[PDB]
């Protein structure tokens, strides 16, 4: 179906690629293939188990043996102490909810603002050597072997070097 | 406006047939994996009822036989176990804009065998400007129709 | 004869989580009581294997 | 020649909500909610809880004939009766600030 | 559970007006939009008019902006819809409906609906310059509704077969 | 008066694109124009609606009758009766106030990182054709009637087409 | 050590721009220099200023006198007392805690998404004349004096000017 | 409600200090920063110093920087000003005041204050190797201040008309 | 505080089964990862498997993968180690170890682990084809182990020197 125009740009997940959370993909002149960014994935991961660990272990936890026991004529105790109860329910239960809610909305801004963050480090290497054409995917100007490519996701990319070969191809057919 | 059309018209099924009613759009409405259109069941002298939502799912209490499905552009409403209690319009509905527009429904005839009328013709099935008739619906037994014509 | 952390007149429950909601009488150190069915955090991505029938 | 940058997606359903959509697919995810109990009563501390039967704490703690048989522990860290026991002061008349004493039996070493 | 009934139907001569009304029982009024829908005499059903819940957005059917104002009343869990200088045309049988979506904001003319989830058992409404005259074995003009289903001739009045006692104008043949 | 350069680089509103939250303008050879894009802005509707519910319906509630009467002689109760319901009082403004404070945040970020979405994706089409001026307005360096117009905003934008006159006033005085 | 590529383009802080939070450095053919944005270090401080004093003064505070006597025979109503108190503890560590944590992680972005705004603002002034080379740096294809420099951070950078000679330069060995 | 008094006020020889007090009542004073200002007799007013409600910020006017320290002690509400080696210029009436903005994070020599809402009484400084001698109907050579407003001779003494009774130096005419 | 004791070890012959069990205590067993390691006679220390906490992942060094499968029992605090078609090369001793990181998410074969802070006393596994036979002043073909540090022979049993009482086959010198 249609979608807004506002949604993330690289549309869909890859089952393809196993070994982490985000990461790459090439075709070139050798063969197709994926590559995770290890580095990327374990700093996530490290993140988001300090969130979990967060939201769980901040928690206190004195000892309470809740339950009373009154008689027929106590009924008004019996009714604080319910309130007392119901009180603590309604406040728990609305925090709990909304605090699982806001705390998945913000995680999985964490993960679009972290893909999108790969991105930008690439069309910043790849300045003209390379066409953006969507779904967060360049074409090269250029041939782009095992090296090159194994280098643009080494944050260690050479722009002047490809550079004058890709200048003609802005020209041609 | 979305313009919901139908086909066909009417539709003739001898009680326990299908029953497939096509349902075409003037567009797609379909939006984030939601397909924004319902069907309605109005028996001849009612209100309409609810019958699926979000193009194939069954309401409050509906019975098995019936079945919706498409995506898109092109929907479609499936009766199966036609029983009798069931002889009724059909309407497709989108609700994806507003205004949300309706189809202009499908009624539906139990098909028997032809049954030459009675002279007012009763029980058939299936001077210029002065006449005007007057037919019925089928009645719950029948499946024939008791027409007139001024 | 097994060890808890928390007991309620339906049984024992953990206590390795924030909330719970096996019942409101509790006896121990015991995770909160919730009348929540679900509380799943997630953790990963969206899981979109295919844009299909959107 | 080309270079995508894209994510993850495997086989899980696990469903999730956000405070703008409700049942988001997650790849991952994790429980926060204790649903599922043991159905036993166990040990609270390292020690067990003080098991009364047939007879409630009135008749245990007075000496009902029925309640006899009770291997009263040292010590216990919870009183457990039962919705039948109902075996308590035979000779009928008002137990005095009977829930106080309870409350004071609840638990000893 | 759910009711909605319509009242307040019935026959009014060209150019004059009209005013609906529609209880609610059964669900939380003061939470849903609230739909006005009609069917001329034969033909098909035409969405006429929407309400939001807090009741600051009006919607209606181009046919009908300018002539129609629907409103409502959550204190007394009541919709109308208040028709001005009706057209014959104007005549049809009118369904009082629920949408299916909780709190909708209908910040947009366009912007989508639920789906109409309960419906009113429906009233109608006949627009004719014709007078409530009597029904006038054979039954023929009389005026309006209520053995066949009539037909409408030119004078204006309705007929039909049947093989009497007429509501509006009190008889009995 | 002055402003940080921090501050969203799309200063003003628009009075006139009145049918949608986020959309575009033209100026061409052929007039001005205003564009809402309806399939952006049903979808933060959509996502908003559900704030807003989440934050209502997540509420809890029991059947609680508040209030308790103690006589000159229970006073010891009836302070610790005060004390739970100024204790709860204390709770629920707090949350009452972070909640709507912290959530009116965020939903201002989310437009804001709505329309800076559709910006973006506009930037990746129009690679060398236009130039970037500021406010979020594109120039073109190239005609471009209702069709490049209405085309560009159905994210279906020919690039290579109008390149080639494009690279020529990437010259011009 | 090693580090995701997640992690901000800008990998260090400067100790040397003393002046504010935000800022610039320049290296032309007249000296270094580090340069704070003030207009957006006021900025920041103003909003931030107002998350503190939310955070603070959005704090309910009724006249209490927490503590209370009872008897050797008073003593379940003490251990309600007992956990209407325990309750409130549990309540408000886990608010304060899970409060500083999640405003303290949107406080550390709302500082990134700032300095990327500034940078931001700047790649889209200089267009051509520059190239982006990371760590947030753009060196220039044409002299740049404290005219240009103090213009491009001014938000009134000139173009067309020293496009011509930058022309050239991308060009030349 | 609000209210400021300074004290500590007199003549000093040139070269030597001077500490001024200001007690404040009426207003919550650990949460304001607060300032010190003056005017030399018969000119215009001078911003001197302000200290941050925390007290590790202190930021002063150029013409005083290095000889003037501003304090505070927040336990006895009162605020101070110690005046090192003074000069003439120095000589003045001095207004201790309170800033407007509730917790102003002053973590920048140069960010903006809120304003001057209260004021204190104000206490004069006279610096002056001239000696505190007798009122010597007319008043001449008399020091310092305290019938028209005098006119501090080169002598150094101050004189007048008036168509006696010396504070300082006691006497009686 | 901490405990580790692992067992369920001994001699089989090659091709077999064994099933190590490792019951913990002084610590939350249910929210650690857990590790296996052994050590071949003389050799050095070779990590075998991990099995995270809520025990949905579990990951084996090359060496076993597809012959062991590691597990555990939060309900009974133990970890087990299920080897199969053992090997000689297999034979070593096995140490059940914690991980030091709490709830560690282990989303991927390759991530890293907490450090190994609490081991077992460990249990030796001897894989031999060779039959438990009697101790057979000198000690020489008996089998398994139990003065110097003996040498396993070609045949396939052990012996020394010492300047007798074997626990297997009961027996006395
Ligand atoms: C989220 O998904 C679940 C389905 O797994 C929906 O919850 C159930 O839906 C089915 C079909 O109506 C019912 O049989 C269950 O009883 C529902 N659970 C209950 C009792 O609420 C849920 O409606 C989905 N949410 C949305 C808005 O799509
Ligand atoms: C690589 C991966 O994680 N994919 C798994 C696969 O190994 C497993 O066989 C299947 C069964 O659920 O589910 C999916
Ligand atoms: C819990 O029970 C086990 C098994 O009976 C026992 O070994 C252990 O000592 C108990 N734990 C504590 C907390 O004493």
């Amino acid at each position: 179906g249609l979608f807004g125009a506002i949604a993330g740009f690289i549309e869909g997940g890859w089952t393809g690629m196993v070994d982490g959370w985000y990461g790459y993909h090439h075709q070139n002149e050798q063969g197709s293939g994926y590559a995770a960014d290890l580095k990327s994935t374990q700093n996530a991961i490290d993140e988001i188990t300090n969130k979990v660990n967060s939201v769980i272990e901040k928690m206190n936890t004195q000892f309470t043996a809740v339950g009373k026991e009154f008689n027929h004529l106590e009924k008004r105790i019996e009714n604080l102490n319910k309130k007392v109860d119901d009180g603590f329910l309604d406040i728990w239960t609305y925090n709990a909810e909304l605090l699982v809610l806001l705390e998945n909305e913000r995680t999985l801004d964490y993960h679009d603002s972290n893909v999108k963050n790969l991105y930008e480090k690439v069309r910043s290497q790849l300045k003209n050597n390379a066409k953006e054409i969507g779904n967060g995917c360049f074409e090269f100007y250029h041939k782009c072997d095992n090296t090159c490519m194994e280098s643009v996701k080494n944050g260690t990319y050479d722009y002047p070097k490809y550079s004058e070969e890709a200048k003609l191809n802005r020209e041609e057919i | 406006d979305i313009v919901m059309t139908q086909s066909p018209d009417s539709l003739a099924v001898s009680l326990g047939e299908r029953a497939t009613i096509n349902c075409k759009s003037s567009q797609s409405v379909t939006f984030n994996y939601k397909n924004y259109l319902a069907w309605y069941q109005q028996k001849p002298g009612q209100p309409p009822k609810l019958l699926i939502y979000w193009a194939s799912t069954r309401e409050s209490g509906v019975p098995d036989r019936f079945s919706g499905s498409g995506s898109g552009t092109d929907f479609t409403l499936t009766i199966s176990s036609l029983q009798a209690e069931d002889v009724a319009v059909y309407y497709c509905q989108q609700h994806y804009r507003t205004p949300p527009t309706f189809g202009q429904g499908t009624k539906v005839e139990i098909k028997r065998t032809v049954a030459a009328p009675s002279v007012l013709l009763n029980n058939f099935y299936p001077q210029s400007g002065n006449s005007q008739e007057s037919v019925t619906e089928q009645d719950s037994k029948d499946s024939t129709y008791s027409l007139s014509s001024t | 004869d097994c060890n808890t952390t928390c007991q309620t007149p339906k049984g024992a429950i953990n206590t390795s989580l924030p909330f719970q909601n096996i019942h409101p009488i509790t006896i121990g150190k015991c995770p909160k009581y919730v009348k929540s069915t679900k509380l799943r955090l997630a953790t990963g991505l969206r899981n979109i294997p295919s844009i299909q029938s959107r | 020649d080309t270079l995508c940058i894209g994510y993850h997606a495997n086989n899980s359903t696990d469903t999730v909500d956000t405070v703008l959509e409700k049942n988001v697919t997650v790849t991952h995810s994790v429980n926060l909610l204790e649903d599922k109990h043991n159905g036993k009563l166990c040990k609270l501390r390292g020690v067990a809880p003080l098991h009364l039967g047939k007879c409630n704490i009135a008749g245990w703690i007075l000496g009902n004939p029925e309640c006899e048989s009770l291997s009263t522990a040292s010590s216990w860290s919870y009183i457990v009766e039962t919705p039948s026991s109902d075996n308590g002061t035979c000779y009928p008349g008002d137990f005095i600030d009977y829930e106080e004493l309870r409350e004071q039996l609840s638990s000893v070493s | 559970q759910v009711q909605l009934v319509e009242s307040g139907g019935g026959v009014v001569q060209p150019g004059r007006s009209l005013r609906l009304s529609c209880a609610a029982s059964g669900f939380t009024f003061s939470t849903y939009a609230m739909h006005w829908v009609r069917q001329a005499p034969g033909k098909g059903l035409e969405w006429v008019a929407v309400i939001s819940y807090d009741a600051n957005y009006k919607y209606y059917a181009d046919s009908v902006k300018g002539r129609f104002t629907i409103s409502r009343d959550n204190s007394k869990n009541t919709l109308y819809l208040q028709m001005n200088s009706l057209r014959a045309e104007d005549t049809a049988v009118y369904y009082c409906a629920k949408d299916s979506q909780l709190r909708s904001l209908l910040y947009f003319e366009w912007l989508s609906q639920g789906y109409f989830d309960y419906w009113g058992q429906g009233t109608l409404v006949t627009v004719s310059s014709a007078s409530t005259k009597g029904p006038s074995c054979l039954v023929k003009d009389y005026f309006p509704e209520p053995t066949f289903p009539a037909v409408l001739q030119s004078s204006g009045l309705y007929s039909l077969s049947s093989v009497v006692n007429h509501k509006p104008s009190n008889t009995k043949v």
